DNA sequence: CGCAAGGACCGCATACTACAA
RNA sequence: AUUGAAAGUUGUAGUAUGCGGUCCUUGCG
C-alpha cells in the first residue's frame, strides 16, 4: 500500500547544521525516509495511545511493521510514480557499463562513447525502471528536477515590545515548493493498520499535508510480474546489477561503502567475482530523538541512485525485484532494485 | 576582511588601513592635515580601552594578556561610525560581551572626534570582493585534445628538407605530450603561480589566501578589483614573458562583491558557486556577482574583454558627459527590444540623453560591443550559441541563423547593463 | 500531538498591503506559479499578538465567560503561579492561554508546544480595472481548482456532504482571449469584455459562477464583508491562467518615494526608492490546522479540539487586522470573517 | 507585454514602410516624423473624433464617404498629403484590425471605420479607442524620430 | 509651511493680453488660459514667475537693482559671498549658465543648478 | 490598538499636483490614481509627511497650544530626558534629531528608527466631490453611489474604534442607485426644460428622490463642522449631483487640468531644447478625505501633558482646524494650497 | 447606451454634409457657397448674436424675420446658388437647435420643438446664451466635414 | 467677390537606499 | 514516536528642486 502525501504548503526537512544565537540561518535537502517513518509512527501511536506502543517500536531505533521506501509522484494525467535517476545514466540518456581491460591491469567504468561522463540529474519513471534494469533505457521515460519542485527562500524576524526589531531575532530559511499535483508518496508494506484520510504534520516549523491511503498502483505489480524474467536473464547472464532507490547504511561497525559479500551470499550468490562501486558524495545525517529528547548519533549513508556492478557464480533465489541492505531497514533504507547489465 | 575593505584607496589616497594602523599603534601616517583627529581617535580609543580594562580586570574573567595585547588588537570595526552608536554596541564590537555613564560620555566625545575624520577621507568602506579562479579543464589539454599540429613544433622549416609523406602526416596528426613536454607545462605553471601572482595582487593592494596551481583564491578591496582579475588573464594567456615561461592557456573566474556582515560560509559557498555557473556557461569567462546588504543579487557572466567596455560607459558616465537616466529607459525596453529595433532605439536614446557631439555615438558603440560580449544562458542548445559567444565575429553570422535569435539578444542586453550598473557603483 | 479539526479563515483587503518579503521592496510570491501570497509566519505573528493583547485586557469569551487569566494561573501552576505571572507582566513570558492555543514563550519553548499551525495565506480573487463596471474580480481556474481540493480537506472533516457535492462540479477549460463573466462586466451589444486592454470575449457559461459564489456563502455567510452578494456575484470575472498570471504580475501597484532633507529642501543624497503594493477588495484565504492541547493539566474548558476551534471563530469572527509593515501610513488593514 | 511587443513591431513596420517611399526625398520623410510628433498633442485637446476629423479635412480630395480603406498616399500630389495620407492609414489600420487575426491585438473596431465606429457607438468604446491610439501614438514617435531621415 | 510674509499683487491691464493656450480647432484658433470646471480666464502662477525672474534677472544684470539704496553688483557681490568659487559662478552667469547672485538667492536656483537649493 | 479616530477633510484652494513615480505615457507629470479602479488619490506617505513638517515647524517656534500651555521642546525634554536631554538638545540644534512632541506624536528621525514607532497613522485621502462643468448653473459637484459606498465602509471602521453606533445608522440611512444615465440633481444645476441635467459633454435625466441627496448634507454637516469648509453649507446644498458609477469615473479621467509648459532661452526669445513638456492637475474645490487613527503612545518615559490617546487626539485637533497646508510638488507656482477641517 | 452629444454632433453633421453631396453634385457653386458660409457664420454668431444671424439668414432669403418655421422652408425652393445655400444652413441650424440628433437620441434639441427664433425672441438671457453654445458647437463641426469632404 | 494657419519644440539634469535587526 | 518546539521583513522617510505656450506674420485685394 501506498500513502499519497499531497502537501498543504512548501515543507522544511532542516540540514544538521545548528540553529544557534549566530547561526540562524537554515537549508532544505530532500526528504529523507527517516523524517517520513517517525511521522508515520507518531500519527499511529498517537491515535491508538500507548497499547500500540511494541508496534510503534517506542523508544527503540526501529518499528515492526515494515516500510518498504518513499518515490516521488504527480499527477500528469495519471498517477505517475518516480524515483531517483540511477548515478549510470550519462546526459545523452546512454548507459554506462564497466569495460575492464585486462592485458593493462585495470577496471576502468568508461562509458560507450568515452572515458568521461557525468550523471544525469532528475528522475526515471517507474514505469521505465523495468526497462532500465533490462538495461533499454527510453527517451520519454525521464523528467527532471526542476518540473517536479523548486527550492524557495523566505526571511523572518521576531518583533521587540512594542514595534521595533528585538537583538538576535533574524533568521533566514529555505524550503522546498512542490509544484501542482507533485507530492511524495510513502510505501507501506501491506497489513499495518492506518486510518484512511486525515492530516499529518511532515518536518520541521510545523507544516501538514493531506494524507491519503491508496493501494499499489499497477507498476509495482508489473515489475513483480517480470521479476522472473528478469531473475532468469540475470542468472544466464551472470553479471547482476544493483540500483539503490533510498540511502543506505551498508557500512558494517564503522560506516563505509564496502559492500560486504555476506549480504550478497544470501541472495544465492556464492562467488562474487567483482564488485564496481559508482555513487557520489556521502550523505551524513542524524535525527532528533524524542524519548531522549537529544541529537541521534551521526550516520553516513550511500547516497540514492548509486549503482553496483556485481559479476557473480552462482544463482539469484530472491523472488521479489527489490532487496534490502544495510541496518535500520524497517524505516525504508537501503531499498535496492536489481537487474541486468 | 573590514581590513580588506578599508583596504581601498580613499579619495585622497591615505587609505583607512593606515588610519586604523595609527591608532592600533603599529604604523605612522604621512599625512598631517588631521593629525589633532588622530591623536583625539587614539586618546579616545586609549581611554575606552583603558576604562574596559579596569572594568574587565575587576572580574577578571578574560584573560589580561588580552587585556593587555587590546591597545594594537582593537578590531577595525570601531572605525566604522556605526558601530559607535551606544555604549553597548562598542562593547560588543570590541568582542567582550557586554553582560557606565562615564562611557556614555567616552562615546560621545569619540564620534564626535571620529565625525571630523569622516568627514575628510569618508566613512571606511564596507564592500569586498572575493575572486577565485581555475584553469580551463587542463585534462583535455593533458590528454591532447587542445594541441595543435606537429608543424608547429619543428625548428624552424624541417618541413621542407623532408619527404612529402613525412611533411603531410606532420602537418595533420596533433602532437602528444612527451614526459620532457610535460615537465615544462608544470614548470610553466610554477612559473605563473609563484613568480607571477603573489607581485599583480601586491599591485593591486589586495590579499591572496591559496595559490596552487592554477587554482587562485584573493580577497580584494573594490576599488581595485576588475583590473586585477582582467590582468591575471592576461598573465595566464602569455606565452613568453620575456625569458620567463608562461602557460599560455584560459582560465575561469568567479568574482562575487559583498558588504562585511554576511557569513564567510554562505559568501564562500555562493563564490564556488557562481565560478561553477561560468564555468558550466562555456569558460573563458567571469561570473561577476553583487550582492547588497538588502539582498539584491545582480548576477552575469561575460568575457573578459567585456570588462574593458563596462568600464568605458562607466567612465562616460562618471564624467557627466552622459546623463545617467538612461540606464532605466533601456532596461524597461529590454523586454520588448529585438534585433530590428535595438540599434536605432540605442542611438535615439543616446541622442537624447547625452550632451550630443560624439559621445552620443562612442557610447553607442561602446554599448554595441558590451552588449556583443555577454554569455547568455538559454535552455536547450546553449552549448553551441555559448561556445560562438566566446568565439568571436562567429556570434552574430550564428545568432542571425538561430532559432530563437531573439531571447538572446534579450537577454544579452540585460546582462550586459546590469554589471555597468555594477561597475557604475564604483 | 496529531491536528484533528481544519478551520478557513478570509481576509478581504481595504487598503494597500505590504507584507514585506526578502522594484526594491517587493511583496511575497509563490516561486512555481507567482501568485502573491502571505506566508504563514506573518499570519501567525499577527494572531498571536492580537490574542495577546487581548487576553491580557481580558475579553476573551471562553464559552461565553469573562477569561480572568490570572485566576485561572493558580489553578494549573499552582505553586508557580506568581513566577509566570510576574514573568508574563516582565515580557519574558506570554499569557497562560496564548501559550496554550499558540506555543510557548522563545525562552522556555523546549518545554510544550502549540496547538495551532497557520499555512500560508493564498489569493482567490484579484481586482482588474474594467471598461464597464469598475474593477472586476477576476480569477482562473486554477485558482477553482486549487480551491476545490483545499476546501475538500476542511470540508470532508467537517463531514459537509452537502458541499462536496458542489465542489465535483467546478470543471472548466479556458482559452486565453476567452472569458466566464457576469452581465455587469459584458458590454451591451457585442459580447465582449475589456479587462484592463484586452478584448477576450464571452463564453457564455454562468453557470460555474454561481456554484463558486455558493462556496463563498457557506464558508464565509451571505454578509459578504458588509456587501450585498448580489453585486459581488454580478462582476465575478474568469480568464485563462497566463492572462491571470501576468495581471498578478503587473496589476501590483507601483510606488516610488523619497526624502527630503530640511536644508535646502529638495531630496538628499540616496533619497529614493521603489514599493510594490498589494490591490486592495482582494479576497484571500487561508487554513489553520487545530491539534488536541499538549500542555499538561491544561485548564477545563479548553481541553479538545472543538473548544479551542469554537475559541478562535469566536475570537476571529469580523474582526479588523493589520498586516505586514507601513501601518504608520495606513497599509494593511484588513477585515476578518471565519 | 504581447502587446507592447505588438505595438512595438507594428511601429518599426510603418515607419519602415514610410522609408521604403521617397527614401531618398528628405521633404517626405521631415514632413512625416513632425506628423507623428505633433499628433498626440492634439488627441488631448480635442478627443479621437476631432483628430480625426481634421486628418480628413487636410487631405486635398473630395474623399467621398469615409474609409479608412482605399485613399493611397502614393496617389495624393503634395508631400504633405502623401505624409497625412500615411498617417491615417496606419492609424485607422491598427484601430480597426491590430495587425491581423492571429496577432495579440485585433483591434477594437472589428474592422469597421473608425471614424464610423465612433459615430456609432457608445462611450466607453470612444474611450478605449482614444487611450489605445494614444499608446500606439507614443510609440511611433519614437520610431518615426529614431530612423526616418 | 516656511512663508511669514505675503504681498497681493494687483494687473491692471492697458492693452489687451493673450495668455496662450495652445491651439485648438474650434471657432477660436488661439484661446485663453481657463480653469476647466468654472470657465472663468485665468493666468497661471508659472508665467507670472517667469516673467518677474526674467524681469528681476535683467535688471540684475544692468546693474539697476536698488537693494537698500544701493546697487547689487552681479560680480562685487558674489565675490563676498561664494568667495574662493566666485570665479567660477562669474564666468558661469556672463556663459549664461546660471542665473546672477540675487536672482538664485530669490527665485530659486537656474536650471544647471536645479538640484542646489 | 488605535483607540482613536479623527477624520481629516481637505479642500483644494488651488490646483493640487501630487507627483506620480516614473513619469511615462503621453502625459509626462500624471496625478497619483489607483490601477484597482482609476479615481484620483493622494497616497498617504505624503500626507504624514507634510504634517509632520508642519507639527515640527510649529514646534520648533513653541506655537503649539499643548493644553493651552505653549510646551517648550527645550524645557519639556530637559524636564523628561533629565541628564542626557542636554545631549539630544546639541542633536535637535544639527538638525539631525527632532523635538519631543514630534518625536513621540509622528515617530522619531531616521537615524533613531529603532526607540518606537510613530503614534498615529495616516490614511489614503479619498475623493468625496469632484467639481464639474454644468450647462446650467455652474461648476456643479458630482459624486457616485460607490463613493458613499466607501464612506460607509470608512464609517464602519470608526465604529470598530469609538464604537459610533449613530454614524453607522446615518450612514445606512442612505442607499440610492442611479441606474445608466439619471441623476440625483439640485434645484440650481436642473435646466430650465423638462429635466435633462447637462454635465459636460452628456445630457442626463433628473430622478426624483433628492431626499437622499438632502441627507447626505447632514452627513457633512455631521463630519465637517457646521460652514462648509467655510461657506453656507445650505448654499452648497442646492449644487449637488449624484450618477452612476461608470459616468464618474469618466468624469475622473478625463475633466482634471492639462497644462502645457515651457522654458524661455537667455536671450534667444523663444524656446530651448528640452523645455516643452506637460502637466496634469488635480482642479480646485475638489474634496477628498481621509483617515486618521491614533493607538497607545510607543514612547518611553511620555511627558504627563500628553500621555494618554484622549490627549493626543485633543492636540492634533487643535494643532489642525481651518489651517492651511501645502500639498505635494510645484509649490512656488501656487499649487498645493488646501484647507484642513478635523 | 450612453453616448455623449459628441457622438451625436459628429452623426447630425455628417447626415446633413453628406445630404448635399449627393442632392447637389453637379451645382460646384453651391457647394463652395454653403461651404463658405459654414466658415463665415461663427464669426457673425460671435460679433452680433444668435437672434442677429437668424434674422440675417431669413433677411437674405426674403422672409419676414417676425414668423418663421424651420419646418415649413423647403430648400430647392430657392433659384439663386447663394439663396439655396443659406436656406439649406438655416434649416440645418434650426433643425439642430429644435430636434437635436432625434427624440430617440441622447440629445433632442433644446427648444423642445419650437422655432428658434421664437425661443430666442421669448426667453431670458440664459436659455440664449446655451443655445448660442450649442450652435457655436455644431457650426465648428459642420464646418469640420464641409471643408473635409465638399 | 472671394480668401479659410503653419512650422519650429515634443522633459530635460539629479536624486537613484540608509541604518539596525 | 519526525534536527523537533518556539520568532509579525518590522521600524523610521513629502516624486521633490529649476523652468514665461513662446517666436515669426498688415484682415486684404
Amino acid at each position: 500500500m501506498i500513502l499519497v502525501m499531497k502537501p498543504y504548503d512548501s515543507l522544511l526537512f532542516r540540514e544538521p547544521r545548528p540553529f544557534d544565537v549566530n547561526n540562524h540561518v537554515a537549508r532544505t535537502i530532500l526528504p529523507l525516509p527517516q523524517t517520513l517513518a517517525g511521522a508515520v509512527r507518531s500519527a499511529i501511536y498517537v491515535k491508538y495511545g500507548s497499547k500500540v506502543k511494541d508496534l510503534i517500536g517506542f523508544g527503540k531505533e526501529e518499528p515492526e511493521f515494515e516500510i518498504l521506501g518513499h518515490f516521488f509522484y504527480r499527477y500528469d494525467g495519471k498517477f505517475e510514480l518516480l524515483v531517483e535517476s540511477p548515478h549510470d545514466v550519462t546526459q545523452n540518456l546512454g548507459l554506462v557499463k564497466p569495460h575492464r581491460i585486462d592485458k593493462l591491469g585495470i577496471t576502468i567504468l568508461m562509458d560507450s562513447e568515452g572515458i568521461k561522463f557525468r550523471p544525469f540529474n532528475g528522475f526515471l519513471k517507474f514505469s521505465g525502471l523495468i526497462d532500465y534494469l533490462q538495461g533499454r533505457i527510453a527517451e520519454d521515460s525521464v523528467v527532471e528536477r526542476q518540473k517536479i519542485f523548486k527550492k524557495e527562500r523566505r526571511v523572518g524576524i521576531a518583533l521587540t515590545k512594542a514595534k521595533v526589531t528585538k537583538e538576535e531575532h533574524f533568521y533566514q530559511v529555505e524550503m522546498l515548493r512542490f509544484s501542482d499535483d507533485c507530492g511524495i508518496a510513502v510505501w507501506v508494506e501491506d497489513g499495518v493498520d492506518f486510518d484512511d484520510e486525515g492530516i499529518l504534520g511532515v518536518g520541521g516549523e510545523r507544516r501538514f499535508v493531506k494524507f491519503e491511503k491508496r493501494e499499489e498502483p499497477e507498476c509495482i505489480t508489473n515489475l513483480r510480474s517480470k521479476w522472473k524474467k528478469i531473475r532468469d536473464k540475470i542468472n544466464e547472464t551472470g553479471r547482476l546489477k544493483i540500483y539503490l532507490a533510498t540511502p543506505a547504511i551498508l557500512g558494517a561497525k564503522g560506516y563505509s561503502s564496502k559492500l560486504d559479500y555476506d549480504l550478497l551470499g544470501d541472495i544465492g550468490i556464492e562467488r562474487v567475482r567483482s564488485v564496481n562501486f559508482i555513487g557520489g558524495k556521502p550523505v551524513i545525517f542524524s535525527g532528533w530523538d524524542f524519548v531522549t529528547r537529544k541529537p541521534k548519533p551521526t550516520r553516513y549513508a550511500v547516497p540514492a541512485g548509486s549503482v553496483y556492478f556485481v559479476e557473480f557464480e552462482g544463482e539469484v533465489k530472491l523472488d521479489m525485484p527489490y532487496l534490502k541492505l544495510g541496518k535500520l531497514t524497517k524505516l525504508g533504507y537501503g531499498l535496492c532494485f536489481m537487474g541486468v547489465w | 576582511v573590514s581590513e580588506v575593505a578599508m583596504c581601498r584607496r580613499t579619495k585622497h589616497g591615505i587609505t583607512w588601513k593606515e588610519v586604523y594602523d595609527y591608532l592600533r599603534g603599529l604604523k605612522n601616517v604621512d599625512d598631517e592635515k588631521l593629525l589633532g583627529k588622530l591623536e583625539n581617535l587614539k586618546h579616545s580609543v586609549q581611554t575606552l580601552i583603558n576604562n574596559v580594562k579596569s572594568e574587565l580586570k575587576s572580574r577578571k574573567v578574560y584573560p589580561e594578556e588580552f587585556l593587555e595585547g587590546l591597545n594594537r588588537n582593537f578590531s577595525n570595526e570601531i572605525l566604522y561610525s556605526e558601530r559607535l552608536r551606544d555604549f553597548n554596541t562598542l562593547l560588543d564590537t570590541l568582542g567582550f560581551d557586554a553582560a557606565v555613564k562615564n562611557y556614555e560620555t567616552m562615546i560621545s566625545e569619540l564620534r564626535e572626534r571620529l565625525s571630523e575624520v569622516y568627514k575628510m577621507l569618508g566613512e571606511p568602506p564596507k564592500y569586498y570582493a572575493i575572486l577565485m579562479m581555475d584553469g580551463d579543464e587542463m585534462g583535455k589539454l593533458l590528454s591532447g585534445e587542445k594541441l595543435k599540429t606537429a608543424e608547429h613544433y619543428l625548428h624552424s622549416a624541417i618541413l621542407e628538407r623532408v619527404s612529402d609523406a613525412l611533411r603531410v602526416k606532420a602537418k595533420t596528426v596533433r602532437r602528444l605530450i612527451t614526459p620532457a613536454a610535460h615537465s615544462s607545462i608544470s614548470r610553466a605553471l610554477k612559473n605563473f603561480s609563484v613568480n607571477h601572482v603573489p607581485d599583480v595582487v601586491r599591485k593591486g593592494n589586495g590579499t591572496l589566501i591559496y595559490s596552487g596551481g592554477d587554482d587562485v583564491l584573493v580577497l580584494l578591496p573594490v576599488d581595485t578589483a576588475f583590473d586585477v582579475a582582467t590582468e591575471l588573464a592576461m598573465t595566464f594567456s602569455t606565452s613568453w614573458n620575456g625569458w620567463e615561461m608562461l602557460p599560455g592557456n584560459k582560465l575561469s573566474a568567479g568574482l562575487l562583491i559583498v558588504h562585511y556582515k554576511h557569513p564567510l560560509y554562505d559568501a564562500l559557498e555562493k563564490t564556488r558557486e557562481l565560478l561553477q555557473k561560468a564555468k558550466k556557461l562555456g569558460r573563458n569567462a567571469i561570473a561577476v556577482g553583487l550582492l547588497k546588504r538588502s539582498g539584491s543579487y545582480y548576477e552575469s557572466v561575460v568575457n573578459f574583454e567585456t570588462l574593458e567596455d563596462a568600464k568605458a560607459v562607466a567612465n562616460l558616465l562618471v564624467k557627466e558627459q552622459v546623463s545617467p537616466r538612461i540606464i532605466y529607459e533601456l532596461l524597461n525596453f529590454a523586454d520588448v527590444i529585438s534585433k530590428e529595433f535595438l540599434h536605432q532605439l540605442v542611438k535615439y536614446e543616446a541622442v537624447r540623453h547625452s550632451i550630443d557631439k560624439n559621445l552620443a555615438e562612442e557610447f553607442q558603440s561602446v554599448f554595441a560591443r558590451g552588449h556583443q560580449g555577454v554569455r547568455v544562458e538559454l535552455e536547450g542548445n546553449d552549448e553551441e550559441i555559448n561556445k560562438y559567444i566566446s568565439d568571436g565575429a562567429n556570434l552574430e553570422t550564428f545568432l542571425d541563423k538561430y532559432e530563437k535569435a531573439v531571447d538572446v539578444i534579450r537577454k544579452q542586453v540585460r546582462g550586459f547593463l546590469n554589471l555597468v550598473k555594477i561597475l557604475y557603483e564604483s | 500531538d496529531m491536528f484533528e479539526k481544519a478551520v478557513v479563515f478570509g481576509l478581504y483587503s481595504i487598503t494597500p498591503v505590504h507584507a514585506g518579503s526578502g522594484i526594491d521592496l517587493p511583496i511575497q510570491r509563490e516561486r512555481h506559479t507567482g501568485f502573491p501570497v502571505i506566508w504563514g509566519q506573518s499570519l501567525k505573528g499577527v494572531l498571536r499578538s492580537r490574542f495577546r493583547q487581548l487576553e491580557l485586557d481580558e475579553k476573551i469569551e471562553v464559552e461565553s465567560q469573562k477569561w480572568k487569566w490570572k485566576e485561572k494561573t493558580k489553578e494549573v501552576l499552582k505553586e508557580k503561579a506568581d513566577e509566570f505571572i510576574k514573568k508574563v507582566e516582565e515580557r519574558k513570558r506570554d499569557p497562560l492561554l496564548t501559550e496554550i492555543v499558540f506555543g510557548p514563550a522563545t525562552d522556555g519553548a523546549s518545554e510544550h508546544a502549540g496547538a495551532v499551525s497557520v499555512g500560508d495565506a493564498k489569493i482567490l480573487l484579484f481586482p482588474v480595472r474594467s471598461a464597464k463596471g469598475v474593477f472586476a474580480f477576476v480569477t482562473s481556474p486554477i485558482v477553482i481548482q486549487r480551491l476545490k481540493e483545499d476546501f475538500e480537506l476542511v470540508s470532508e472533516i467537517e463531514n459537509d456532504i452537502e458541499l462536496k457535492q458542489i465542489l465535483s462540479r467546478f470543471k472548466v477549460e479556458l482559452s486565453n482571449n476567452e472569458t466566464i463573466a457576469g452581465n455587469a462586466l459584458i458590454l451591451n451589444g457585442e459580447n465582449k469584455v475589456i479587462l484592463e486592454d484586452i478584448v477576450l470575449k464571452v463564453k457564455s457559461d454562468s453557470n460555474v459562477i454561481e456554484n463558486l459564489v455558493e462556496v463563498l456563502k457557506t464558508l464565509f455567510g451571505d454578509n459578504f464583508f458588509g456587501k450585498p452578494i448580489e453585486s459581488i456575484k454580478e462582476r465575478i470575472a474568469i480568464v485563462s491562467d497566463d492572462v491571470f498570471k501576468s495581471f498578478t504580475r503587473f496589476s501590483t501597484e507601483i510606488v516610488a518615494r523619497v526624502r527630503i532633507d530640511a536644508e535646502k529642501g529638495t531630496v538628499a543624497r540616496g533619497g529614493l526608492w521603489y514599493e510594490e503594493f498589494l490591490p486592495s477588495d482582494t479576497l484571500m484565504y487561508s487554513l489553520i490546522a487545530v491539534g488536541s492541547p499538549k500542555k499538561e493539566n491544561l485548564p477545563k474548558e479548553v481541553d479538545n479540539t472543538q473548544k479551542i476551534v469554537n475559541v478562535l471563530k469566536v475570537t476571529f469572527n469580523n474582526a479588523f487586522l493589520q498586516i505586514g509593515g507601513d501601518e504608520t501610513v495606513g497599509k494593511g488593514f484588513v477585515k476578518v470573517r471565519a | 507585454r504581447e502587446i507592447e511587443q505588438e505595438r512595438a513591431s507594428f511601429a518599426f513596420k510603418v515607419v519602415s514602410d514610410i522609408k521604403d517611399k521617397y527614401s531618398q526625398n528628405k521633404k517626405v520623410q521631415g514632413k512625416y516624423s513632425s506628423y507623428a510628433e505633433k499628433a498626440p498633442t492634439i488627441i488631448l485637446n480635442n478627443g479621437l473624433g476631432a483628430t480625426l476629423a481634421f486628418f480628413l479635412s487636410k487631405l486635398e480630395k473630395p474623399i467621398d464617404d469615409v474609409d479608412y480603406k482605399s485613399i493611397n498616399p502614393e496617389s495624393f500630389g503634395n508631400a504633405e498629403n502623401i505624409a497625412y495620407a500615411f498617417l491615417y492609414k496606419h492609424l485607422s489600420t491598427w484601430l480597426a484590425e491590430g495587425n491581423g487575426k492571429d496577432s495579440a491585438f485585433s483591434g477594437l473596431t472589428n474592422g469597421e471605420d473608425p471614424l464610423k465606429y465612433i459615430m456609432e457607438k457608445t462611450a466607453i468604446d470612444v474611450a478605449i479607442s482614444t487611450e489605445e491610439a494614444l499608446s500606439i501614438l507614443n510609440w511611433i514617435k519614437k520610431f518615426a524620430k529614431a530612423m526616418l531621415e | 509651511d516656511m512663508f511669514e510674509k505675503a504681498v497681493v499683487f494687483g494687473l491692471y491691464s492697458i492693452t489687451p493680453v493673450h495668455a496662450g493656450s495652445g491651439a485648438e480647432l474650434s471657432v477660436i484658433d488661439l484661446p485663453i488660459q481657463r480653469e476647466r470646471h468654472t470657465g472663468f480666464p485665468v493666468i497661471w502662477g508659472q508665467s507670472l514667475k517667469g516673467v518677474l525672474r526674467s524681469r528681476f534677472r535683467q535688471l540684475e544684470l544692468d546693474e539697476k537693482i536698488e537693494v537698500e539704496s544701493q546697487k547689487w553688483k552681479w560680480k562685487e557681490k558674489t565675490k563676498e559671498v561664494l568667495k574662493e568659487k566666485a570665479d567660477e559662478f562669474i564666468k558661469k552667469v556672463e556663459e549664461r549658465k546660471r542665473d546672477p547672485l540675487l536672482t538664485e538667492i530669490v527665485f530659486g536656483p537656474a536650471t544647471d543648478g536645479a538640484s542646489e537649493h
